[PDB]
RNA sequence: GGGUAGCGGAGAAAUUCCAAUCGAACUUGGAGAUAGCUGGUUCUCUCCGAAAUAGCUUUAGGGCUAGCCUCGAGGUAAAGAGUCAUGGAGGUAGAGCACUGUUUGGACUAGGGGACCGAAUUCAGAUAAACUCCGAAUGCCAUGUACUUAUACUCGGGAGUCAGACUGCGAGUGAUAAGAUCCGUAGUCGAAAGGGAAACAGCCCAGACCACCAGUUAAGGUCCCCAAAUAUAUGUUAAGUGGAAAAGGAUGUGGGGUUGCUUAGACAACCAGGAUGUUGGCUUAGAAGCAGCCACCAUUGAAAGAGUGCGUAAUAGCUCACUGGUCGAGUGACCCCGCGCCGAAAAUGUACCGGGGCUAAACAUAUUACCGAAACUGUGGAUGAACCU
RNA sequence: AUAGGCCCAGGCGACUGUUUAGCAAAAACACAGGUCUCUGCAAAACCGUAAGGUGACGUAUAGGGGCUGACGCCUGCCCGGU
RNA sequence: UCCUAAGGUAGCGAAAUUCCUUGUCGGGUAAGUUCCGACCCGCACGAAAGGCGCAACGAUCUGGGCACUGUCUCAACGAGAGACUCGGUGAAAUUAUAGUACCUGUGAAGAUGCAGGUUACCCGCGACAGGACGGAAAGACCCCGUGGAGCUUUACUGCAACC
RNA sequence: UGGGGCGGUCGCCUCCUAAAGAGUAACGGAGGCGCCCAAAGGUUCCCUCAGAAUGGAUGGAAAUCAUUCGCAGAGUGUAAAGGCACAAGGGAGCUUGACUGCGAGACUGACAAGUCGAGCAGGGACGAAAGUCGGGCUUAGUGAUCCGGUGGUUCCGCAUGGAAGGGCCAUCGCUCAACGGAUAAAAGCUACCCCGGGGAUAACAGGCUUAUCUCCCCCAAGAGUCCACAUCGACGGGGAGGUUUGGCACCUCGAUGUCGGCUCGUCGCAUCCUGGGGCUGUAGUCGGUCCCAAGGGUUGGGCUGUUCGCCCAUUAAAGCGGCACG
RNA sequence: CUGGUAGUUAUGGCGAGAAGGUCACACCCGUUCCCAUCCCGAACACGGUAGUUAAGCUUCUCUGCGCCAAUGGUAGUUGGGGGCUUCCCCCUGCGAGAGUAGGUCGCUGCCGGG
C-alpha cells in the first residue's frame, strides 16, 4: 500500500583536508558534484570533479570573483 | 470555501507555531481588525462560518478582507486501521496562525456595527482574539 | 462538479422515459455532471448485476471513454448486486435510494430534519453490513477450540453494534414528537382552522403562500423561500392569514416529494407531514403545464396514503395557467381551480373560494349594546363583519354575521 | 480347536480394531540419534569492568567481521583531553520575495464580445520540508611557540554483547493522542546502595574499603505524627483558593492612570409645579402623547417631550423627562495591573494536602539561624597502582 | 405385584440390519433392484521374487471393478478440452 | 446479430440449498424470528454426486392437540442412607518460612504482607464458597523452529509394474 | 511485517526527512535504472539562447524573414540534484586516446568490492606552437566462485620422444531480479495430528489514549399564529465521563474457563414512579422544561440460544450504568 | 596627452548630457594576389588613404537605475534556572535578515609615441 520506500546510499561528499593543514602530493582535498569549488594553484580537477593536490604544500581556500571560491596549495 | 486550485505535493509536514507572526501584524486595508492573541490552526470551514456571520450582520454594507488563507493540508486514517502502511488520504485545509496576526478586516461602517460584527465573528474561531483599530 | 453516469432498466415500468430523466435532475441537484446514460429493455432485473452480464462491459467501456468516477443506478441495489458490480467495474457505485439521502443531508438546516436523515441513512447500512462482514471475514483469525476467547461469531457482534445505534436515535426521535406538540398547544387549545398546501415538487406551493401572505397578513415581512431549485423547502411553515372581513385561519407549507422515494424516508415524512393530517382542508397544487402532470397526481396521492393523510376535504389547484395557450384563468369546476400564482386576481379569487368551506356557519344576527358601557362594540368589529350599525338614543343597535360560538357568547345582548 | 503380523493384516467404512497403546503395535539394537530451544552448573578474597550498535546472512530469540572490556610487550618529530588566539568548509534557526509553486484587494488591458469574461503590466499585502537575493548561535576540521591536564597508538592472548527502558531537547508516522512507534542529542537505570518526591528502577541531591554514642553541608524542610522558626519586615486571599479541569459570564476585592458636576450647594431622597392652540395632521367605526405613517412650532413661564412607562376600547387615571425649595459632603464615566468566583458528574468507604489540623501552619518580595545523606571532614585500621630512597 | 398413552402435519432414509470397545446410533454404511465396463479359460482380477494358490473343483444366465440405491413417472443439450 | 463444443429441457423452488431476510400473502395463537399452504425475485436447484413423488417402517429431526401431572405460581410434611455425638481402625491430592483484617492509593499497570488511615481480647466446633490470579495437566487456540508425521497433485528426483 | 495471512516489497541512481562537516530509522514523502551514441568521443578554429513588440504574409495562437529589447526567463541523449555564457550550450575541418605496461599519494570502507590520481616508458591524433587526448557536464545502465566454449603462449607434460590433458594471458555463456547468488534439479492440505519454546506475539479480561461514543455547555441565523432564548436551536466553538466502535501490545501461554439464562446482590446519579419548588404558549383538566432530592419501589406472557427487538395484557412506574460484559 | 597590455568583490556597472582629434586609434575606398561565406569582400584576409569625428575611443558633469554600507534596536541561540508545556518566562555570552545615516560615474603596474 506504499509506492515509496527506496533511496540511494550516500557518497560522502565534502572537504577532506582543512585550511592551513600540510598536504601530501596527490591527495584529495574536496569531493563534489559539478564545480562548487574551482581549482587554484598547484591543484587539478579529476574526472568526476574532485580536487587533488599536485605538490606538497599547505592548503588555502581563497576567493575568486564575487560568487565563487577556489583552493590552492603553496609549497614550503 | 477557500481551497487552493493546485498543489505541488499532496502530503505535508504538520509544522510548528513558535514565535510571533512573521508579518501582517498591523491593520492596513480597513479600519478594524481581529487580532489573534494565541496560536492555533484554522480550517477553511471556520473561516467560512466567521465570514458569513460577520457579513450578515452588516447587511451587505462595507467591505471585508480575509487576511489568511489555508495553504496547508492534513490527512487522516479511518476507524479500524492499524498503524503503518503509508500516510493517510488528505481531508481538509488549514491555516497555521501565530500570535499577533490580524486575520479579518472591516471598513465602511461605524463603530458600533463593526465592533458587534467582529464580536460575532470571534465566537466561531477557536482562538482568543481582540479588536484593534488603525 | 463531479462527473457521473446514469444507468437504469425498464422492468415492466410505465414511465421509464420519465423516471429516467428525474434521475438526471436528481443528479444535477447533487452537483454532478451527468456525462452519459444507459438504458436496457428487460422484463426483470438481473439477480447478480441488475443489468445482465452483457451491459456490464459497455458501462466499463463508456465510463473509460467519458472519464466517469461514480455510477448511479435508477433503482435500489441488493447487497450482493453491489458486491458483484464493484469488482466487475472497480468503481464507486450508488443507487437512487442513496441519491436522495445525499440530497437531503446537504439541505437539512435543522436537527429536526438532520436526525431523521441520519437514522434513515443508518438503516440503509444494516443490510450492507453483510458484504462488509463478508470481506472482513477473510482475516477471521481462524483457529478453533480456544477455551479463552469471546462469545459468538464475528457476524453476530458487528450486527449488534449497529442495531444499538438505531434504537438510540429512535429514542431521541421519539422525544422529538413530544417537543413539536408543545408548540401546537395554543393552536389546538383554540380552534383556529388550518389549511395545508400539498403537491409535487416545483408545483407552485411556496409561490402561493408567499402571495396570500403579502395580501392578507398583518406581518407581511414574513415571506418564504421560492426559487427554481429542486427541493427548496424541507420543513413546514405556518402563517396567520386574516381576510378583509375579519376571518382568520392558518396556512401551512410542505416539503415537496417525488416518486421512487425510499420506504425508510416515509417514516421520517410521517412526522413532518403532521399538519396535513389535522388540516380541515387540503389544497393540492399541480403543475398544469407539464404533460406529465396526470402522473404527478398519482405519486402524491399514493404517498399521502402511507402517512395517514385522509378524509380531509381536498380542493385541486392547477397552477401555471399563464403558459398554457388561450387559458381564461381563473375558473372553477367541481372541486378544481385553474389559476397562476403570480397575479393578484388568482390569489384574490382563491381566497373567496376557501371562505365557503371554512366559514359557512357564520349566520346573521343583531344585538343592542348600551352606549354607557360598551367594550363589546370593539369585539364585534374584530370577531365579526358588521353590515350596518344604528347608533340610537337607547344605545347602539348592530347587525353582524357572528360565529355560532359568538351567538351564545353574547346571547344576552341579542334583541328581536 | 484353528488361520491372516506391522513397507503388514482385518474392516456392512467410524482413521475402525490388531493384549487398558494405533494417521501406522510391542521389544531389543544403531544410540549417549539431533535439538540455532527451555532448565541446571557446587569454595573465598583482591584489581579492572562492558553491550543491547553498523554491514552481510534461508536472516531476524542464531552466526561472522568491526565497535565497546581485560592481560602482556613495544617505539617516539609526545602524537590523547580542556581552554585561549588565528584560519577555514558547510546553508539549519531566523528572515526575505531576487527564481519556482500557493495566494488577497485595486487600477488598466491583449484577445473574444454590439456593455461582459479575460491573458500579460503595475500598486499594496501574504505563504513554503522537497523556494532562496541573505543568513546566525552551536557543532566540525586544522595551526600554535599559549596555559593546564593524563592519556593515545601498534602488535599479541581471552572474552561478553547485537530484546534495552524512561526523562529533557530536535524531527518523522499517529489525531501536534498513548507508559505508542522510529531516528539524532545529553542524563539516569541496566550494573547504584544512601537522602527527598507518603508508598515509587529511569525524576531532584549524591557515588558505600572497615569501625566510632564525633563535626559541616546538598536536594528537601522547621505546629503535632517527625529532627529543626508557632522566625523578622511590608502587602494580598475569604475561595479550605492553597490541595484538578476550558470556551464563556459577573455591581468580589486591592493598587494606579485618565475625565464631567459641586459649599454662587454635587448625587440620593421629600415638598410643589409638570400646562395651553392641540384631540398636531393623515389612517381607521376610533387612534385624544402611547395600533400605523408624516411632521414635531408657538403661548405663560423657573420648568414642562405634538410625550418614557403602565392603563382604557376611545376616553378617564397613575408616572417620567424638566424646574424651584427642603437637608448639607463629595458624586459619576473610562483604561491598566495583582489575587479570587461560577462553569465543576461515577460507581466497596471519607478518597484530587501522606494524616491530624491550619485563616496562616496559604501566597509575593527580601533577610537570617537551624535540621538534614553511606556526601566532605576528624581519629584508628586494611589494601591497589605509579614514582622515589 | 407384574402388563400399550393416543391423534394431526412436515423433512430425510424405501424396509429388517451395521457403525466410531471408552463423547457422535444418525439423514452416515449395507441392502434387494438399475446401468457402464473388463474377461474364451494356464480367463480377467488379487497374494507371492519364484514355485504355489484364491478366483473355481466354476465356464459369459459365469467371474472382477466403477457409480446409483425398493417401487411409480422420467433421465434434456455439448465429443472442442482430458 | 456476436462468440462458443453447446448455451440449463422436464420437474421442483426463502429448500438439510436464500446473503438481503423476521422476503410478501393466507392459516393456526390474545400475542408465532419456529411451523404449514402459496408467489418466484434460483446471491449460488436440476436429472443415475440422479430429478420429482410415495403405502409401510424409525430409541431419526420438526410444529400443533386430548389426557395427565410439584416442571412451575410457591413451596409444606414424612421414610431410609450419609452427614452430627461416642468406642475401634485409619489415608490422599497440596506444602518457601509464617504471629496470615478492612478501605483508598502505589507498584511488572488487579496486594494478607508496601504507604496513609479505620477496625480487631486468647482457643475452638457446625455450616457457605468471595480471594489466595486456589489444585490437576512444561496451553490444544496463536506465532516461532531452515522440528516431525499423515494425506494430495499437471511440485522435483526416483522405484516397482506393464508396453 | 505495529500478531500471522491476503496486498506490497527485495539490487542500483537523485532529492526531502537529516537538526548549516561526514553519517543517521520507519509497510515515511516524490521520481528513475537493467540503456544509448561510429558521432551524441578526441583535437583545432569560429559563435550564443527562450521569449516579446512592429511589417510584409500565401500563413491563423503559433512555421520562414528584418530590426529592437533581452544574464539565461533556453540548452545540456535520459530521472533529480550540483554546475556551466573566459562554455560543460551551437557549427565546420581532420581523425579513432572509446591506446598498451604502469602508477607516488589519497577517499570510502567489517570483508569482498568501489572511486580519484600527478607522473614514467612504448607508439600515435589534432595544432604553427604552447599544449590537450587512458570515452560521453558529474553521479545509475549491473552480479562473485565453481564449470564449460573461442584465440594466443620463449610454461608443465608420471621411463625417454611425442601426445592426451593441464597452467598463464584475452574473451564469451545468469530476470542466479529472493540481485553477497544454499542445489545442476522442487508445489499444496491437516479438523486425525505430535514435539520443543513464547505473554519476545494474537483471541477473553485488566492497563494507557479518548479519534469515535454518551452527556453537559458558549455564540446565535432561524422555527415557534407576532415573538431568538415557554419549547427547539443550524453553520461554528469548549469540556466532563470511561458504559460503544477503535489504537498500543505493559501482566498472564510450567492454563487468568469464554455467550446467554438461574440463585444472591451491592454501589453511582446523568431520576422511570413517589416528595418539595421556579418558568410556562400556567383560565380549569391534562401537560412541557429546569432546580433540590438515591428513602423505598421499579410486571406476567408469544417468537428467537439469543443480549436486543417486535407484539399481547397490566401498572404509580415498567430508569440508565459499574462491580474479571458482578 | 595618447596607443598597447595586466591586477583589484560594479565604490569599477547601466543610463543621461557635452567636448575632442586624421600624432595614435577607427570609420572609409578597393578585391589583382594569400584567404573566406551551408549564399553574400557583411565578417574574416589582403592592398590603400579623397572624406569624417557621425559612431567606435578618450576626457568631463550627475545619484535616475544599480552597487557597497554603518550605529542603535529586534528575531534567533550555546550555558544555567523556572512555568499554567499547540507553547511560554528569567540571568550571562554571541548576534542577524529587513529598514536607514552614508559612500560611488573607479583605484593601481609596465612598454611605445607626443
Ligand atoms: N410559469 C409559471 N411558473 C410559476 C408559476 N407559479 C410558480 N412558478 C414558478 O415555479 C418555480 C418553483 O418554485 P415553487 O413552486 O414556489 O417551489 P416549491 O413549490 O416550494 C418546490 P417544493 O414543493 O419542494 O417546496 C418558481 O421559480 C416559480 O417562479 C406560474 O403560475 N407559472
Ligand atoms: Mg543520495
Ligand atoms: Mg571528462
Ligand atoms: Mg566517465
Ligand atoms: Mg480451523
Ligand atoms: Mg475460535
Ligand atoms: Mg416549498
Ligand atoms: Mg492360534
Ligand atoms: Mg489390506
Ligand atoms: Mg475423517
Ligand atoms: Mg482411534
Ligand atoms: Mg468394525
Ligand atoms: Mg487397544
Ligand atoms: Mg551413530
Ligand atoms: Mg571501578
Ligand atoms: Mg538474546
Ligand atoms: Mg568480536
Ligand atoms: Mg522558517
Ligand atoms: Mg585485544
Ligand atoms: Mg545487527
Ligand atoms: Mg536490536
Ligand atoms: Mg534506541
Ligand atoms: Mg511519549
Ligand atoms: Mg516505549
Ligand atoms: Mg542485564
Ligand atoms: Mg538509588
Ligand atoms: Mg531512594
Ligand atoms: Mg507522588
Ligand atoms: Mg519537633
Ligand atoms: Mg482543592
Ligand atoms: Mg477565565
Ligand atoms: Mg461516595
Ligand atoms: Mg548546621
Ligand atoms: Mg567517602
Ligand atoms: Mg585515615
Ligand atoms: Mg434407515
Ligand atoms: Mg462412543
Ligand atoms: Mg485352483
Ligand atoms: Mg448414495
Ligand atoms: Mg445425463
Ligand atoms: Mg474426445
Ligand atoms: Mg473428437
Ligand atoms: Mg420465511
Ligand atoms: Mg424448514
Ligand atoms: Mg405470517
Ligand atoms: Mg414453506
Ligand atoms: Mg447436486
Ligand atoms: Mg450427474
Ligand atoms: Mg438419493
Ligand atoms: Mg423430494
Ligand atoms: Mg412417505
Ligand atoms: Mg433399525
Ligand atoms: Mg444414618
Ligand atoms: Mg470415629
Ligand atoms: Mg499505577
Ligand atoms: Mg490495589
Ligand atoms: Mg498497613
Ligand atoms: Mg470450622
Ligand atoms: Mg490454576
Ligand atoms: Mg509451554
Ligand atoms: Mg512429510
Ligand atoms: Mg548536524
Ligand atoms: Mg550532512
Ligand atoms: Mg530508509
Ligand atoms: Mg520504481
Ligand atoms: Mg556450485
Ligand atoms: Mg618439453
Ligand atoms: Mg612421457
Ligand atoms: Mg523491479
Ligand atoms: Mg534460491
Ligand atoms: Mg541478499
Ligand atoms: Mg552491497
Ligand atoms: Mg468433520
Ligand atoms: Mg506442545
Ligand atoms: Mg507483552
Ligand atoms: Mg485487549
Ligand atoms: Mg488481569
Ligand atoms: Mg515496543
Ligand atoms: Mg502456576
Ligand atoms: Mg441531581
Ligand atoms: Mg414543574
Ligand atoms: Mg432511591
Ligand atoms: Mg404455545
Ligand atoms: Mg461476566
Ligand atoms: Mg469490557
Ligand atoms: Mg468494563
Ligand atoms: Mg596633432
Ligand atoms: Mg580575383
Ligand atoms: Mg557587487
Ligand atoms: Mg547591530
Ligand atoms: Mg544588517
Amino acid at each position: 500500500s506504499t509506492s515509496n520506500g527506496r533511496d540511494s546510499e550516500s557518497k560522502r561528499l565534502g572537504a577532506k583536508r582543512a585550511d592551513g593543514q600540510f598536504v601530501t602530493g596527490g591527495s584529495i582535498l574536496y569531493r563534489q558534484r559539478g564545480t562548487k569549488i574551482y581549482p587554484g594553484t598547484n591543484v587539478g580537477r579529476g574526472g568526476d570533479d574532485t580536487l587533488f593536490a599536485k605538490t606538497d604544500g599547505v592548503v588555502r581556500f581563497e576567493r575568486m570573483g564575487r560568487d565563487k571560491k577556489k583552493v590552492s596549495v603553496y609549497p614550503e | 470555501m477557500l481551497v487552493p486550485k493546485r498543489v505541488k505535493y499532496r502530503r505535508e509536514f504538520r509544522g510548528n507555531m513558535r514565535g510571533r507572526a512573521k508579518g501582517g501584524t498591523e491593520v492596513a486595508f480597513g479600519e478594524y481588525g481581529l487580532q489573534a492573541v494565541e496560536a492555533s490552526w484554522i480550517t477553511n470551514r471556520q473561516i467560512e462560518a466567521a465570514r458569513i456571520a460577520m457579513t450578515r450582520y452588516m447587511k451587505r454594507g462595507g467591505k471585508v478582507w480575509i487576511k489568511i488563507f489555508p495553504h496547508k493540508s492534513y490527512t487522516s486514517k479511518p476507524i479500524g486501521v492499524r498503524m503503518g502502511k503509508g500516510k493517510g488520504a488528505p481531508e481538509g485545509w488549514v491555516s497555521p496562525v501565530k500570535r499577533g496576526k490580524i486575520m479579518f478586516e472591516i471598513a465602511g461602517v461605524p463603530e458600533d456595527v463593526a465592533r458587534e460584527a467582529l464580536r460575532l465573528a470571534a465566537h466561531k474561531l477557536p482562538v482568543k482574539t481582540k479588536i484593534v483599530k488603525r | 462538479e463531479k462527473k457521473v453516469l446514469i444507468v437504469g432498466i425498464s422492468q415492466k415500468q410505465k414511465d421509464f422515459d420519465y423516471s429516467m430523466e428525474e434521475l438526471a435532475n436528481l443528479a444535477a441537484a447533487n452537483n454532478m455532471e451527468v456525462v452519459g446514460e444507459i438504458r436496457q429493455n428487460i422484463d426483470r432485473e438481473n439477480r447478480a448485476t441488475y443489468v445482465g452480464k452483457g451491459k456490464v462491459d459497455e458501462i466499463k467501456g463508456l465510463a473509460e471513454m467519458q472519464d466517469a468516477r461514480l455510477i448511479i443506478f435508477n433503482d435500489e441495489l441488493s447487497p450482493s448486486q453491489i458486491r458483484n458490480l464493484e469488482e466487475a467495474l472497480e468503481l464507486d457505485v450508488m443507487d437512487r435510494t442513496g441519491l436522495i439521502l445525499a440530497i437531503f443531508a446537504n439541505r437539512a438546516k435543522t436537527k429536526e430534519a438532520q436526525l431523521q436523515v441520519q437514522i434513515a441513512k443508518l438503516q440503509y447500512e444494516l443490510p450492507r453490513i453483510f458484504g462488509q462482514g463478508e470481506d472482513m471475514d477473510q482475516q477471521s483469525g481462524k483457529g478453533g477450540l480456544s477455551n479463552r476467547g469471546s462469545g459468538e461469531k464475528k457476524i453476530e457482534t458487528d450486527r449488534r453494534t449497529i442495531k444499538h445505534q438505531i434504537r438510540h436515535l429512535q429514542k431521541e426521535l421519539d422525544m422529538l414528537v413530544d417537543d413539536r406538540e408543545v408548540r401546537r398547544r395554543k393552536r389546538k387549545k383554540n380552534e383556529i382552522p388550518v389549511v395545508s398546501l400539498v403537491g409535487y415538487t416545483n408545483a407552485g406551493k411556496s409561490t402561493t403562500m408567499n402571495g396570500l401572505v403579502r395580501a392578507y397578513s398583518e406581518t407581511a415581512d414574513k415571506q418564504v423561500f421560492e426559487k427554481d431549485m429542486l427541493f427548496a423547502t424541507l420543513e413546514t411553515s405556518v402563517r396567520e392569514i386574516v381576510l378583509p372581513d375579519n376571518k382568520q385561519f392558518l396556512l401551512t407549507d410542505t416539503v415537496g416529494f417525488v416518486s421512487k422515494l425510499p420506504h425508510q424516508l416515509v417514516k421520517a415524512f410521517r412526522s413532518t407531514l403532521e399538519e396535513a393530517r389535522d388540516a380541515d382542508l387540503l389544497i393540492h397544487v399541480v403543475d398544469y403545464s407539464d404533460p406529465h402532470y396526470k402522473t404527478m397526481m398519482k405519486t402524491t396521492e399514493e404517498t399521502l396514503k402511507v402517512v395517514g393523510v385522509e378524509d380531509v376535504p381536498v380542493i385541486y389547484a392547477y397552477n401555471k395557467a399563464d403558459l398554457l395557450e388561450d387559458e381564461m384563468y381563473p375558473k372553477q369546476t367541481g372541486n378544481t381551480i385553474i389559476f397562476s400564482a403570480r397575479e393578484e386576481e388568482s390569489l384574490e379569487f382563491l381566497t373567496e373560494v376557501i371562505r365557503k368551506e371554512l366559514f359557512a356557519s357564520y349566520e346573521k344576527a343583531t344585538f343592542l349594546i348600551p352606549f354607557e358601557a360598551g367594550q363589546v362594540v370593539a369585539y364585534l368589529n374584530e370577531h365579526a363583519d358588521i353590515l350596518e350599525t344604528e347608533y340610537l338614543e337607547n344605545g347602539t343597535q348592530i347587525v353582524a354575521e357572528v360565529s355560532p360560538a359568538d351567538l351564545q357568547k353574547l346571547a344576552e345582548y341579542q334583541v328581536a
